[PDB]
């Protein structure tokens, strides 16, 4: 529809004051969740045997 | 044997089993075939028992 736009991620509006790092954005969880996945993988009897 | 030295050992050959070879698919399915052609070729036929 005309003057709209999407986009992959979730977004929001501009912050009204100073910005900072968080932690609780889509990217972030993505991130966070697949690491813990890798190292859950590391500790697997596979990688243990050798 | 040093433990260390035996979880080495153990380590080695469980890699040995791991590794993703070609070869007992190919005896198993595509070696009788090229022995089935090549019956017909050689200038002695095969001699089995």
């Amino acid at each position: 529809p005309p003057n709209r736009m999407v986009y992959p991620w979730p977004n929001q509006p501009l912050p009204r004051l100073t910005v900072a790092p968080t932690y609780d954005s889509a990217m972030s969880n993505w991130i966070s969740t697949t690491i813990a996945f890798f190292i859950r993988v590391v500790n697997s009897v596979n990688m243990t045997a050798t | 044997v040093n433990d260390l030295t035996r979880r080495t050992m153990t380590g080695v050959m469980t890699a040995m089993r791991q590794v993703k070879t070609m070869t007992p698919f190919y005896i198993q399915h595509m070696c009788p075939t090229e022995l089935s052609v090549l019956a017909s070729v050689t200038v002695t036929p095969p001699f089995q028992v």
